[PDB]
C-alpha cells in the first residue's frame, strides 16, 4: 500500500521539473529573439525582461 | 503585434474604446478628435469645431454619441455616425479637465478651473447642479449606480458626494499631493487615483479606508494629468508615468509588465473591454495597442 | 403660431370628429383652419372598418388630435497605422530632470 503510492506521486510531482523548464525558457528565449536586440517586442514581465 | 499609429499634430492626451471594443477616439492639443477602428487600424473623422483644447473624451453607452472637454468651457457632443456638432454645454468660466458619464449616456460630470463641479443633462444645455469647493478641481468619476461622484482636488482629499443628499459624506485620507485621474471599477466597488507623490493607491466604495497603495510611476515638473485604469476583470492596474513606461500593475500589489516605447511623457492608459489590449497615450503624438497572446 | 402642429407633421393620426367616427392614417397637409389631408384612411363608425385613400377634412367636423405611432422612415481623417518596436531608454528618471 505505502510503495505503490510513494511511486506514483513522485511520477506525477517530479517529471516536469527538468524538460518543461527549458522548453518554456527557450519559447521565452525566442519570443525575445524574434523581437530583435534592441527593442522588445515581446511583451514579457517585469522580472523576466 | 504592437500598431504604434501616427495621426495628431501635437501633444494628444485622451485616447479611450468604446464600451463594445470595437474603435478608439483620440484627442489633445491637436483640436480634433479622430476616431479609429480596432481590428483595419484606419482612421475616420475628423471632429473639428472645439476652440479649446481637449482634455476627456468619454463615447456614450448607446456607442454614438461623444463628449469633450475643452480648455474655453465648452463641453462638445458629436454624432460619431455622421460626425455632426450636436451642442455647446456652455457653463464654467474656465478650464475644464474631466469628464464622466452614466449607464441611463444621458447624466455628465465635469471639472473646471473655477473649483467648480457640475453635473449635465445631455436635453437642458444648462447644469442641473452646482458644487463649490474651493481649490481648482481636477478629477472626477461617477459610479455605476448613478449615486455617488468622486471629485479629486490639488488637497489630496477625495470627496465623496451624492446626488441625493449633496453633502460631504466622506474623505479619502493618505493621499499627500494632487489628484490625476480618478477610475471606479467595474463592479462599483473601489478607485484608483494617481497622485502627484506617485502613489497610485487604490479606495474602497461602501468602511472606506485604503486596499493598495502601489508605489513606482513617478510625476515631475510637466503637470500632465495622467491616467489610470481598471481592466475589463479588475485583476490587472494600468497606471502611466512621465518616465516613459506603462506600470501595469497585478493588484495584488505586484508589478508585472513594465514596457516602455514611448519617447515623451505619458497620460492616459486603458484597456480593451474584452481581449488584453492597453491603450496608451503619450505628448509624443503616439499611440499602442500592447498586447498579451 | 402652429409651431405644435408642424411637429405632428407625417405621423399616423387618430382623429375624432363631431359625428362621432374616427379617421386614422399620416398627415402631409395642414391648413390655420385646422383643415387636414390624411393619407390611407380608415373609419372606425362604432366592429367596423371602411378603406378610402386620401382625405380632406374640414375645421368644423375636427374635434380632436391625437398621435398613434412615431414618423415612418469626415470620409478619412490624416492618421495612419505601423507595425510594432518598443524601444529601450538608457535612462531612467522623469522627462524634464536629467
Amino acid at each position: 500500500e505505502n510503495s505503490q503510492s510513494p511511486n506514483i506521486q513522485p511520477l506525477l510531482h517530479t517529471e516536469n521539473l527538468a524538460p518543461a523548464v527549458v522548453d518554456n525558457v527557450k519559447d521565452d528565449l525566442i519570443v525575445s529573439k524574434g523581437g530583435n536586440s534592441r527593442e522588445l517586442a515581446r511583451n514579457v514581465p517585469v522580472n523576466e525582461m | 503585434p504592437n500598431l504604434q499609429m501616427f495621426g495628431h499634430t501635437a501633444e494628444v492626451l485622451v485616447a479611450r474604446f468604446d464600451p463594445s471594443g470595437s474603435y478608439f477616439a483620440s484627442g489633445g492639443m491637436d483640436r480634433q478628435i479622430l476616431l479609429w477602428n480596432v481590428f483595419d487600424v484606419k482612421n475616420y473623422g475628423v471632429l473639428n469645431g472645439c476652440k479649446g483644447a481637449i482634455t476627456d473624451l468619454q463615447w456614450s453607452r448607446d456607442s454614438r454619441v461623444v463628449y469633450c472637454s475643452s480648455s474655453d468651457t465648452h463641453l462638445m457632443s458629436w454624432d460619431a455616425v455622421s460626425g455632426q456638432k450636436i451642442r455647446k454645454h456652455k457653463g464654467h468660466a474656465g478650464v475644464v479637465n474631466a469628464l464622466d458619464v452614466l449607464k441611463v449616456s444621458e447624466l455628465l460630470t465635469s471639472v473646471s478651473d473655477d473649483c467648480t463641479m457640475k453635473v449635465w443633462d445631455s436635453r437642458s444645455k444648462d447644469c442641473i447642479k452646482t458644487i463649490e469647493e474651493k481649490y481648482p478641481l481636477t478629477a472626477v468619476a461617477i459610479a455605476q449606480q448613478g449615486t455617488q461622484v468622486f471629485i479629486g482636488g490639488i488637497d489630496g482629499a477625495i470627496k465623496i458626494w451624492d446626488l441625493r443628499n449633496n453633502h460631504c459624506s466622506h474623505v479619502l485620507k493618505g493621499h499627500k499631493d494632487i489628484i490625476t485621474s480618478l477610475a471606479i471599477s467595474k463592479d462599483g466597488s473601489s478607485l484608483l487615483s494617481n497622485s502627484m507623490d506617485n502613489t497610485v493607491r487604490i479606495f474602497d466604495v461602501k468602511a472606506q479606508r485604503q486596499l493598495q497603495i502601489f508605489e513606482g510611476a513617478i510625476h515631475g515638473q510637466e503637470h500632465n494629468l495622467l491616467g489610470v485604469a481598471w481592466s475589463r476583470n479588475s485583476r490587472f492596474v494600468g497606471a502611466g508615468s512621465s518616465d516613459k513606461n506603462v506600470y501595469v500593475w497585478s493588484a495584488t500589489g505586484d508589478l508585472r509588465y513594465v514596457l516602455p516605447g514611448h519617447e515623451g511623457s505619458v497620460n492616459h492608459v486603458d484597456f480593451h473591454p474584452h481581449q488584453d489590449i492597453i491603450l496608451s497615450c503619450s505628448s509624443d503624438r503616439t499611440i499602442f495597442l500592447g498586447e498579451l497572446n | 403660431g402652429t409651431t405644435k402642429m408642424v411637429s405632428l407633421l407625417n405621423h399616423s393620426l387618430n382623429v375624432t370628429t363631431k359625428d362621432g367616427r374616427t379617421f386614422v392614417g399620416q398627415l402631409l397637409a395642414f391648413d390655420g383652419f385646422m383643415n387636414l389631408v390624411l393619407s390611407d384612411c380608415q373609419e372606425y363608425r362604432h366592429e367596423e372598418k371602411r378603406m378610402l385613400g386620401l382625405v380632406i377634412l374640414r375645421g368644423e367636423f375636427i374635434v380632436s388630435l391625437s398621435v398613434q405611432g412615431p414618423p415612418p422612415m469626415l470620409l478619412s481623417g490624416p492618421g495612419v497605422a505601423r507595425p510594432a518596436g518598443r524601444g529601450i531608454p538608457l535612462g531612467q528618471a522623469p522627462v524634464g530632470l536629467a
